[PDB]
């Protein structure tokens, strides 16, 4: 009956599960104003992957496939393939291909391509707007804005590598991207399917605990805050361990190994998210060597000490 | 097994725990539909029902493995049977619950 | 005491430990023509990180710090900082900052920057030549080749995100990059220090087993073959587990879970690399769900069945 | 503990054939290797042949093409077929076994040994 645990890793040793960048800090705030339903970094404590969540930190927000030029323009349509270059199956019971961005925004990166016959290669600046009418990865189509109108070839392996986010157009400072707004994965005016559920604190005085990174900015004044429910290493670890849950809630203590002292305690829910006892927006002040430790399976009778 | 050594309230509390007890736990009082009154957790967290909030106080002595409930400004709506409750928690097994027989107040 | 094991992961579910891309396949070949001494993806089976190896896949071949423009050029010098933007310490007993590329070639990516006071951001195409005279990450400076002479600011947080590799400048097709040639980490005509050791098969008829990826190519005809000694996931797992080794060699069986049958067997050496019984260059043909399984601590007396 | 029972050695004509066998019993494991070492007066101990449970085999170059090792798993036994024997094959041949575990270091066992004498008689 395998014992549950969480990785012995500091926040800084870990990775954001919604963009391929490292974690930086811990944040808690009220989330009643918006719907918190990220599709990446969703995994149960007994190791069931949810939403669009997959194992590879480096595949998060990447796309692969072949491209078709949109005539006269610097825009290309990518016909998606799966992450191993095999055919993509739209009938799978997932919201979108695993690793698809789970927020509405403009993601800048690079499209790279290799020509199968002679091994010639090319790379170009590329931006995908995930709020676009033509953003339909569930259907196997996404559109990229590039800096070339001729260089990419048809029927050759093409990859998108994400770098950062931009705000352009007339959008006002830091009002894009919208990290808590899900894309419409099948394109405009279609409902999303097979989603990991929204999360909220239910107990009074409790707030979600967020694992926070700063996405790189490539242009303008973007909102670069990125919050995930679980670090990517926890997803990989729970998936690997697949330790049975003995109750709904795993009690975690954040421990400073230098002193042996407990900074605070929190609840890791079986469905894969964390809550703390705090009211208000707060950037947690944590020791550099601090890490999370699983201490026991509890229930609603256990009340968290104020953070 | 865990056994609970209570104490009583009369007319218009303490609960003491012994046995196969664990380092991580919660203890408190329910009353009778059956309703929560107050609980306290080993990490220091406390929870109160809205009706007794601000009037009744719960506290605990970890060494004796006992919890104390101070009932103040008692009202007719407080009349019920009050039973101590404890949850023992481990990293390897589901929570183990123990309940007192109950005391009329 | 704690039992050793390796993760239940297919090759395609895993990540290259020398560049932030997925593993694709397994390759074995003779390694006498070159010195095999990569510094990333180096870890002992009991979880001691070696060389420039660090835990997160997304930090491999990335740089952080502030930039200084080199007047008259589209070139910038980055004064390196550590992953958390703190000071980098050149006296540490490591060859270079953890995650520094461990091969000579041209790495293309993007430099991004944010201005602290108003949150304005900028990104530009950037290339680092790890064979250049000014590639001195161990001393805390590397030079980037960019497409701007004017846009980056001084004293502002700047990051390089790697994308792929290039071949240019009149070099021979597929003669760069050179994955088994280490950079001079302190710059032109300097000796490297604190290296993870070189590895070789010692037993006759024995060859290294490589975990292989294809790096994205951004320009020209580069050699995109990238081999690592351990998947990044094994590095992360061994560091987590810290299981003591009961001998120098762990016997692994590569197993197809669909049939329960063993495809081939191999030795995972304690100091962190894998050998097989094969002679000649070979692309392993493996089932999709196949994975490595640790079966026993063995020694030289045990002879691997021919792969 | 593991013990090995050896057999098959004795006097043999030069150019003749012999067949040794070694059977293992006790705390034996599913993963193992078994084989023969030989020791001749004034000479360093030499590996002759070994076989591993996965099927891998190892031979000394001097016996390649003359000696064959094989195993019967059910019987937990290994056989060494020695052909074209020469005066230089004269030695004491002792069986050796290593038992391997996923939980412990290798456990070695060795036979008492059997004399092999290749001379005209």
């Amino acid at each position: 009956s395998k014992p549950f645990s969480v990785p012995v890793l500091t926040v800084e040793e870990m990775t954001n599960s919604r963009f391929p960048i490292p974690l930086e800090k811990l944040f808690t705030g009220p989330s009643s104003a918006f719907v918190v339903q990220p599709q990446n970094g969703r995994c149960t404590t007994d190791g069931v992957l949810l939403g669009t969540t997959q194992l590879s930190p480096v595949n998060i927000c990447t796309f692969r496939g072949d491209v078709t030029h949109i005539t006269g323009s610097r825009n290309y349509t990518m016909n998606l393939a799966s992450q191993n270059w095999n055919d993509y199956d739209p009938t799978e019971e997932i919201p979108a291909p695993l690793g698809t961005p789970d927020f509405v925004g403009k993601i800048q990166g690079v499209l790279t391509q290799t020509t199968r016959t002679d091994g010639s290669t090319r790379g170009h600046k590329a931006t995908v707007y995930t709020g676009s009418a033509d953003f339909a990865p569930k259907l196997g189509r996404v559109q990229f804005e590039t800096d070339t109108d001729r260089d990419f070839e048809a029927n050759q392996n093409t990859k998108f590598t994400p770098v950062g986010v931009i705000q352009d157009g007339g959008t006002t400072h830091r009002n894009e991207p919208q990290q808590w707004v899900l894309p419409s994965y099948s394109g405009r005016n279609t409902h999303n399917v097979h989603l990991a559920p929204a999360v909220a604190p239910t107990f009074p005085g409790e707030q979600l605990l967020f694992f926070r990174s700063t996405m790189p900015g490539c242009s303008g004044y973007p909102n670069m805050d990125l919050d995930c429910l679980l670090p990517q290493e926890w997803v990989q670890y729970f998936y690997q361990e697949a330790a049975p849950a003995q109750s709904d809630v795993a009690l975690l203590r954040f421990v400073n190994p230098d002193t042996g002292r407990v900074l605070f305690e929190c609840k890791l829910h079986k469905s894969g998210y964390v809550t703390v006892a705090h009211t208000g927006q707060h950037d947690l002040v944590i020791p550099p060597n601090g890490y999370f430790r699983f201490d026991s399976w509890v229930n609603q009778f256990y009340t968290l000490a104020p953070m | 097994d865990v056994q609970l050594v209570e104490s009583g309230g009369g007319l218009v509390l303490s609960c003491a725990a012994s046995g196969s007890i664990f380092s991580i736990y919660a203890m408190g009082w329910y009353r009778q539909q059956r309703e929560l009154v107050a609980s306290i957790s080993s990490g220091g967290g406390t929870n109160y029902a809205d009706s007794v909030k601000g009037r009744f106080t719960i506290s605990g002595d970890n060494a004796k493995n006992t919890v104390y409930l101070q009932m103040n400004s008692l009202k007719p709506e407080d009349t019920a049977v009050y039973y101590c409750k404890r949850e023992d928690y481990s990293a390897y097994a589901p929570p183990s619950g123990s309940r007192g027989r109950g005391t009329q107040v």
